[PDB]
């Protein structure tokens, strides 16, 4: 890649910010067949449990206006088999990718399990903590509760925490204040919003698990007002996900106060969105008077009050 | 180059009652050899960004095209748009996928008996005709829900060493009934068994053939990405305590019973 | 209209389920042009404020993928002229088109003296609570507070008193809840969720209120998950709205827990879409074995646990 | 019938660095009588839901065709999506809408100025077309950011009674400059004016001719209804305190200074 591109995050060194979302890249294995993972700025993998799940019922999966529903039941091998055979994939091949790890689990002695272990992995520089799971989310509505949880699992992680916030909230600033005292270095937003789809024939729910996690371009404009209403008054970064398409949206997340974004629900409609994005981002910052998105990030700092 | 590829629709016309045969032209066709292998197809509407997973009927190697038999929605559907698309008009295609029928594994000595109903009997059509390539005995046997929605017979009949019985529960054609019906007359001793249907139909044959070694059964399941990255269309193993498998990708078939791969 | 589509609902006797979202019509004057407005069974008109407003500095509009944007700012020519022109103009022209009237302001008392007022004329026979204006929302948030407000308003209207939640809320049940045993005669749900759009240009937000109101197909997921989550614990009934733009939508919000249906957004890019539905809805019910919407309403509500 | 209608493309060229003259077909274009209307054409993309609001340039009574000349944006926007449309293809149209510009109440012994730059040009065509079948002078001054941008120069100069002026910015054509540079030179006495282009261009002229009555605006705004229901494009009448004027409904032409219906 090019410097124009290149943003430093805590514990992340990424050579240009487009970095997949968790849950729609697995751990890399099905993605590597379309392209060089080395194209991108790193990887959220799928969250990671301390026991293997297998998740909830089918269907799993439904489509929505410019969006998509999801109630994976978030299924993973679990710790042991993801320090063992899939981080350790993703080293072998591509050792100098850094990979972001979600982490998320039942009950705080959950978080605490993985995220002790799970930074051993030479692979792995940042952690996700995934306290959002829609259908995660029972930590993340509380302040004083999600803040608990931050502290415990900071002292036990040997690299940088990053915490992954949920929009379905009243307030998300307090929630935001709370994470960033107890210790988090960056934020991650957004998961998911919480939606349903029936099946006229049926007249019943069209996932098995009923209500599902909204995602995709629908909820982009629900992602840049929460981004930007934390951005006012957090002092660490944000990587901001949510209905990124192409690169023009890239470019109103940054606008929006985040650092890096990241592309989740888009992979499933094209599989090459990420390295296209990544292709059309330097003219793109061409034609808006952008020299570089280090520099964007510092512009739209200093322009706020 | 070899995943994706903007196809171009030579033809489209409707064969049966709400349901459409298209012909794709493309250079995605070098890859296909196995039958039962889907296509990911991209509805021409910006607010339907699921493709949505079709077989392959059949393909000619020659000609460079592929052909899909497929049903439609009403007008808020996106089988119901791409229905719409006239000669010349390009499909975002994603494709080859998934695990095909095992076919050049057999001799020319054995008795096949390939069972199918509905949408899934038209993946079975390439399986017919990779197999008649081969040699030996082939029995066919079709279900259908009516005669309006009956596909593909023409071109089934029209195979050697094929014997084909079609079935129809209410709006009558052939032998009136399911298919399970026609698996009761069956005399000869069958060496292997190809399904592809309704969840009710794959579970009568399973049953039925519980141990018949060569089963292999094309499931159906809601999906997304289509390559095994979001574990959304997935299914359990030999039983649930096993590990987990992807009909996109382990998939579409797996051997017999409620699922080994 | 026939039998199969009528709908009996406190204070609305209406003809088809089928009401234009307020805000989405004005005063019905424009429509009128477009065709008879007879034809729909009430209309939600926009709201009204104790004092006239202009409303938020311009742009007020944005696009977003498959829904839009807005901050109208609660425009409105004030009580005095709306009991005196917009009410007697449709009671004029449609003496037998039932009609909702929403209630708006920045205080209960503000609320108070609308509420008082509206129901003297002889059209109107329902209002409609707007504690739900995103950009409203600082009553519709807590429950208690939600609660005294709509007490307060039931001691004084003449006509029935349906009440608008907000979808911005961590939790909506304990908020229904409250305002059901506070006196209110029904619910009707949701309100917009909030969302922002920056120009890349500019790098400022598109709207000049920066945040605004996320409506159309984009938001009906998460419409229809609150509309089923609120109607498996209240005894009210609920109109449903969010996203709706043809007649399966329409059978979707009835198989969710609705009892009649608003349309918004839809008639932004078809004026002609709540007709249409009317037409296409008996259709869709002989497919659907569906009799009467009254016996859909049934038998959804004792299909529960 | 007289409101919307799937309006087919005749033609559709690209005439100047972005920007695109589509030619319409069909009877909307009867209802069609002053200048400065709009149409509120869909966008064919299902998750594009706001019609966008472009004036008519000119229309064919006898032909039934109308014309529009529209700026493009990037492959996000509404209007690029718009400019892919061939022949024959269908357009989903709402209109005549919104108040046009006053035409048969002027004398044919009246010297009239006509204002216009960037896409304002545009209504400002069939505005000349119909005061020159009346009879007296006609000045336009049109201004444009470059050449290449510059549009209906060739059918402008073709009309009788008329004298035309064209400035540009940087990219230099005819006189280098802004409009306000012309609308210093005119010495003759003008009694009425009608202009139609940017805020900034707009502001210089009713700044400049503060008392003249017959004033003319064509203002833009951020729309949505496109028919005055939903009061997204609202302005303030003659001062804050009063009135609030829409554009899509009461305009988009209104009276003199800062806004006045
Ligand atoms: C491996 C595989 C092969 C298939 N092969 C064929 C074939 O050859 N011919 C054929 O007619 N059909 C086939 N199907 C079923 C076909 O994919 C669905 O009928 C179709 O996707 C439904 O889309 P829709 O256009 O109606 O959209 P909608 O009903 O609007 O639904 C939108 C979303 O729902 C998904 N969806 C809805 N119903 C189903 C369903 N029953 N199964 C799977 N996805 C569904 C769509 O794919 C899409 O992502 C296959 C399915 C799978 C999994
Ligand atoms: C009464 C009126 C007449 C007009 N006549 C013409 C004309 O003859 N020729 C011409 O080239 N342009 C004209 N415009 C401007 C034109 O409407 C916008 O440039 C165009 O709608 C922008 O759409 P987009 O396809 O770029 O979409 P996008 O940029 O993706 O934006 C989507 C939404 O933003 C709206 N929007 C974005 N920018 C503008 C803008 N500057 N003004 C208004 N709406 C905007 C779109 O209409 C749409 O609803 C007119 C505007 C108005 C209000
Ligand atoms: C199939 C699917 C699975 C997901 N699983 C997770 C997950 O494991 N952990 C997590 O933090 N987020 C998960 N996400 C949510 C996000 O990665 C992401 O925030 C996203 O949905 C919002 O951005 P998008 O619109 O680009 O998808 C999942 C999303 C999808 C669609
Ligand atoms: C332009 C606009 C103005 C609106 N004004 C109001 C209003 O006056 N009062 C109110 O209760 N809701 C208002 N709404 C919101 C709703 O009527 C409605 O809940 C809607 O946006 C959600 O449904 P829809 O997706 O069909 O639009 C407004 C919506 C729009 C788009
Ligand atoms: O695994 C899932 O279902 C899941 C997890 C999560 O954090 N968010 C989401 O949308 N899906
Ligand atoms: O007038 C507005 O801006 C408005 C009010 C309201 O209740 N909801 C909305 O989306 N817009
Ligand atoms: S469609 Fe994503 S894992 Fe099968
Ligand atoms: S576009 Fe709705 S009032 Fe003008």
């Amino acid at each position: 890649e090019n410097n124009r591109l290149s943003v430093k995050l805590p514990g992340l060194d990424l050579k240009n910010p487009i970095i997949p979302a968790s849950g729609c890249f697995g751990f890399g294995e099905e993605y590597a067949k379309y392209y060089d993972l080395n194209k991108l700025g790193s990887i959220m993998v799928k969250a990671t449990t301390l026991h293997p799940r297998f998740g909830n019922p089918t269907p799993r999966v439904a489509e929505t206006a410019s969006g998509m529903l999801n109630a994976i039941g978030l299924q993973n091998p679990g710790l042991e088999v993801i320090m063992t055979e899939k981080l350790p994939w993703l080293n072998e091949n591509f050792p100098e990718l850094p990979i972001i790890a979600n982490v998320a689990g039942s009950e705080e002695a959950d978080y605490v399990a993985v995220c002790a272990k799970i930074g051993d992995a030479a692979n792995v520089k940042a952690i996700e903590l995934n306290i959002s799971c829609p259908n995660g989310q029972a930590f993340g509505t509380d302040p004083e509760v999600a803040a608990a949880l931050v502290k415990a699992c900071k002292a036990v992680s040997k690299v940088p925490l990053y915490v992954k916030l949920s929009p379905n909230v009243t307030d998300i600033v307090p929630i935001a204040k709370a994470v960033e005292a107890a210790g988090a270095d960056g934020l991650t937003m957004i998961n998911t919003l919480m939606g349903v789809r029936f099946d006229l024939k049926t007249r019943q729910p069209i996932l098995a698990n009923i209500t599902g996690g909204l995602s995709g371009p629908a909820i982009k404009p629900v992602a840049l007002k929460l981004i930007h209403q934390v951005a006012q008054d957090v002092d660490i970064p944000i990587i901001g996900m949510g209905g990124v398409a192409n690169a023009q949206d890239v470019l109103e997340m940054y606008m929006a106060g985040a650092s890096a974004v990241a592309v989740g629900t888009a992979n499933f409609a094209d599989p090459f969105v990420c390295p296209k994005i990544i292709d059309k981002l330097p003219e793109l910052m061409d034609q808006y008077r952008i020299e570089s998105l280090e520099s964007l990030i510092q512009e739209v700092k200093e322009g706020k009050k | 180059s070899q995943l994706q590829e903007m196809m171009t629709v030579v033809s489209q016309r409707e064969v049966a009652y709400n349901i459409f045969e298209m012909v794709l032209k493309g250079t995605l066709v070098d890859e296909m050899d196995l039958p039962g292998q889907f296509l990911h197809l991209a509805v021409p509407n910006g607010a339907m960004l699921l493709r949505r997973p079709i077989s392959i009927s059949s393909w000619d190697k020659r000609a460079k095209t592929c052909t899909i038999l497929y049903r439609i929605g009403d007008e808020t559907t996106g089988t119901y748009k791409l229905s719409k698309l006239e000669s010349g008009a390009k499909v975002d295609v994603m494709g080859p996928l998934g695990n095909g029928f095992p076919v050049a594994e057999v001799t020319s000595t054995d008795k096949i008996l390939i069972i199918g109903g509905g949408i899934g009997v038209p993946p079975l059509y390439e399986l017919a005709k990779q197999l008649e390539k081969t040699g030996c005995q082939m029995t066919i046997l079709l279900g259908f829900a009516s005669e309006n929605v009956k596909i593909l017979e023409n071109e089934f009949s029209n195979l050697k060493n094929v014997t084909l019985k079609i079935a129809t529960d209410d709006g009558s054609y052939g032998t009136k009934g399911h298919v399970g019906m026609l698996m009761n007359e069956i005399d000869f001793e069958v060496d292997a068994l190809y399904t592809c249907g309704a969840p009710a139909m794959l579970k009568a044959v399973a049953k039925k053939y519980d141990q018949l070694e060569r089963l292999y059964i094309s499931m159906e399941s809601r999906m997304a990405c289509g390559i095994g990255a979001c574990y959304a269309c997935v299914e359990h193993d030999k039983e649930d305590e096993s590990h987990a498998l992807k009909v996109c990708e382990d998939g579409p078939v797996f051997l017999g019973k409620q699922l080994s791969l």
